[PDB]
């Protein structure tokens, strides 16, 4: 059986670490919910 | 049980000692995840019981005690925070700039952070701290390295 936690409050941070680039990706959805991706 | 609005941990004791499967996010009395992480299961709040109420594998989506109450969206244009809850680990905003999930259905946006599978459920931010999606639905790349689609559900 699953249980919840408290973690934390849902807000902006001002000094929060920035990372991660933005790529633009052809991707497919199927009908279980998966992503693939398609070149 | 725990009522209050903000970001959850899902855990489970089904395998070895307690495990953090995923994350959610409790807003206006309704917790919302990803259906991978509970696949649709009860969850326990304290001595409280949070039954689903929708649900959707294809969107892998799920709300438990309400609807889906999570209607922002990222406008295409600026940097997001995701609200990371690593299993073990203390909540960490990271910020960042989406890409693009290119569909024949459409664009959505994605954030490329690398977490653990447990951090599915994550919520993505933006400015004003509103939730624009939960993170861990997504693809692995070249090197292994994971890329999130920024998944959101329909407010009625
Ligand atoms: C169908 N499904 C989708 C997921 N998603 C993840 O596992 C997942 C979610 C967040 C970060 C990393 C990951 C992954 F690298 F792939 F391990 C799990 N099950």
């Amino acid at each position: 059986d699953m249980y919840i936690e408290r973690a934390g409050d849902i807000t902006w941070e001002k000094d929060a670490e920035v990372t991660g680039n933005s790529p633009r990706l052809d991707v497919a959805l199927d009908e279980s919910g998966d992503f693939s991706l398609v070149e | 049980g725990e009522t209050t609005d903000g970001v959850y941990r899902v855990m489970t004791r089904r395998l070895l000692g307690s495990t953090q499967v995923g994350v959610g996010v409790m807003q206006e009395g309704v917790f919302h995840t990803m259906w991978h992480v509970t696949k649709g299961a009860a969850l326990r709040s304290g001595e409280g019981r949070l039954d689903p109420y929708w649900g959707d594998v294809k969107q892998d989506l799920v709300s438990y005690c309400g609807p889906w109450k999570l209607d922002a969206a990222w406008d295409g244009l600026s940097e997001v925070q995701l609200l990371a809850v690593p299993p073990g680990e203390r909540a960490k905003n990271i910020q960042t700039l989406p890409g693009i999930f290119k569909t024949k259905d459409g664009d959505i946006g994605a954030v490329a952070l690398d977490y653990p599978a447990g951090t599915s459920g994550s919520p993505i931010l933006d400015k004003c701290g509103r939730v624009i999606g939960l993170y861990g639905n997504g693809v692995v790349i070249k090197n292994g390295s994971y890329v999130s689609a920024i998944t959101q559900g329909k407010r009625e």
